[PDB]
């Protein structure tokens, strides 16, 4: 089952702040028009392939990541059961996290790990009707900055009528973002995916001639 | 505040297993740095020692371990030597200080200290900042004879040895490499 | 965190013992680096080798096919077996311990250490 994510899953990937400018940055970012898992038993563990785009429509209560999850490697079940959200790595305690909650809506998370660093961005953009995963772009803000390192490659859905959540895998790919006067992302143009989409990457604007 | 233990710790790590004590958020003075009697080598790579208090870096890293006298000259940014090239490497930028001082009072037993071990052989060539922890047969020869160890291949780990009757060329330095990037 | 030997004494050749390096204190691997043999006034050699996380036994030539180690994680201990002895085996031995103290992926703090000695003593 392959859903098509049409333009989404652009966060900030930097912490400067810029205004009005097209500026040209190269990370990991979710392709335009890739093929996104429907999984709607439910949850099959799963690779992590440096970075996954989770996004799901309180059923959704985590995410739990590890190498093989038992009693001999740091597991990271990241679960928002409390009031609050806590984040424990333990299997033996290393470290603890407790911040501010994350718990129709449309709750979207960039997951990426390099580097002893565990990243994790976010949004809550709202939607009625059932286009699986709408046409609008929206930026993501990160939460926290993680600097524990365990070295993850499986992570599986923490959850409690079947319920949706899609799972798309990121890939070295380079974009532009359109900055705006205020200083939000509102616009971006690959410059991998079409023959017209790359003239708008070495021309350095959204418009041809 | 936080590298008042990495200096003055009553043991070091050895080459291959070499610590990585990470510090943050709290200022360091370095004040208790580059006057003092007891170093013998502060040479720092694309930051002078001076005006090092002025500035403010972060993710500040802080190895050590335990070297002889003619190998504090291989820590450097290249020069491939013995323990550069298998044990320890410094990548080419490094932005750091490697404080290589002197200490035989602590080092020295009667018959010889050998708890500080070195990699010699090596069979891979090594990647910055890469630990090589791992402690299997090296093969010296093309030659299959595996499980026998007596030649044509090496356990690689092997001893140094520290009489306090040795030259300056063999004391053990206990250098400390605070590596930091921005 | 100190290191405990076992297994010493006189016995004649041709009999048996059984080598035990037990450890103690706080750490979280404890990869052994093996069994260290030391003929008096000489140096010492890798009698043991080969018990780190994938690893393949290690014994030098002169015990080759005759005294075999086994990783024993209860106390993260190790057991050498002695069979046959022999006099030119007789040495005062150590056990090599890495310790590590790193419970972080990072911050791998971790001394390095060896035992007391043991003697070992065969004659015909
Ligand atoms: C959630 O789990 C944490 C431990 O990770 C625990 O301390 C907290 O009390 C729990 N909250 C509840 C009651 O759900
Ligand atoms: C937890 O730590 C102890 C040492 O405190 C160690 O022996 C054990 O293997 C570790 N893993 C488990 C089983 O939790
Ligand atoms: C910037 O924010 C202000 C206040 O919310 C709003 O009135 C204005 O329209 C915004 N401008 C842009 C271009 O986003
Ligand atoms: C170690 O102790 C000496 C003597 O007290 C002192 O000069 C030196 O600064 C100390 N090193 C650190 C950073 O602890």
């Amino acid at each position: 089952a392959y859903t098509n994510s049409f333009t989404r899953g652009v966060y900030y990937p930097d912490k400067v702040f810029r205004s009005s400018v097209l500026h040209s940055t190269q990370d990991l970012f979710l392709p335009f028009f890739s093929n996104v898992t429907w999984f709607h038993f439910d949850n099959p563990v799963l690779p992590f392939n440096d970075g996954v785009y989770f996004a799901s429509t309180n059923i959704i209560r985590g995410w739990i990541f590890g190498t093989t999850l038992d009693s001999k490697t740091q597991s990271l079940l990241i679960v928002n059961n409390a009031t609050n959200v806590v984040i424990k790595v333990c299997e033996n305690c290393t470290f603890e996290y407790v911040s501010q909650p994350f718990l129709k809506n449309l709750r979207e998370f960039v997951f990426k790990n390099i580097d002893g660093y565990f990243k994790i961005y976010s949004k809550h953009t709202p939607i009625n009707l059932v286009r699986d995963l709408p046409q609008g772009f929206s930026a993501l803000e990160p939460l926290v900055d993680l600097p524990i390192g365990i070295n993850i490659t499986r992570f599986q859905t923490l959850l409690a009528g079947a319920a949706a959540y899609y799972v798309g895998y990121l890939q070295p790919r380079t974009f532009l973002l359109k900055y705006n006067e205020n200083g939000t992302i509102t616009d971006a143009v690959d410059c991998a995916l079409d023959p017209l989409s790359e003239t708008k990457c070495t021309l350095k604007s959204f418009t041809v001639e | 505040c936080p590298f008042g233990e990495v200096f003055n710790a009553t043991r070091f790590a050895s080459v291959y297993a070499w610590n990585r004590k990470r510090i943050s958020n709290c200022v360091a003075d370095y004040s208790v740095l580059y006057n003092s009697a007891s170093f013998s080598t502060f040479k720092c790579y694309g930051v002078s020692p001076t005006k090092l208090n002025d500035l403010c870096f972060t993710n500040v890293y802080a190895d050590s371990f335990v070297i002889r006298g003619d190998e504090v000259r291989q820590i450097a940014p290249g020069q491939t030597g013995k323990i550069a090239d298998y044990n320890y490497k410094l990548p080419d930028d490094f932005t750091g200080c490697v404080i290589a001082w002197n200490s035989n009072n602590l080092d020295s037993k009667v018959g010889g200290n050998y708890n500080y071990l070195y990699r010699l052989f090596r069979k891979s060539n090594l990647k910055p900042f890469e630990r090589d922890i791992s402690t299997e047969i090296y093969q010296a020869g093309s030659t299959p004879c595996n499980g026998v160890e007596g030649f044509n291949c090496y356990f690689p780990l092997q001893s140094y040895g520290f009489q306090p009757t040795n030259g300056v060329g063999y004391q053990p330095y206990r250098v400390v490499v605070l590596s930091f990037e921005l | 965190v100190q290191l405990v030997e076992s297994g010493g004494g006189s016995v004649q050749a041709g009999g048996s013992l059984r080598l035990s390096c037990a450890a103690s204190g706080k750490f979280s691997h404890l990869v052994f680096l093996g069994w260290f043999r030391q003929a008096p006034g000489k140096e010492r050699e890798g009698v043991a080798a080969g018990l780190g996380a994938y690893e393949s036994g290690y014994y030098a030539d002169s015990v080759k096919g005759r005294f075999t180690v086994s990783l024993d994680n209860a106390e993260n201990t190790v057991y050498l077996q002695m069979n046959s002895l022999k006099p030119e085996d007789t040495a005062l031995y150590y056990c090599a311990a890495l310790v590590v103290l790193s419970r972080d992926n990072t911050e791998f703090i971790a001394h390095n250490y060896w035992g007391q000695g043991t003697q070992v003593t065969v004659s015909s």
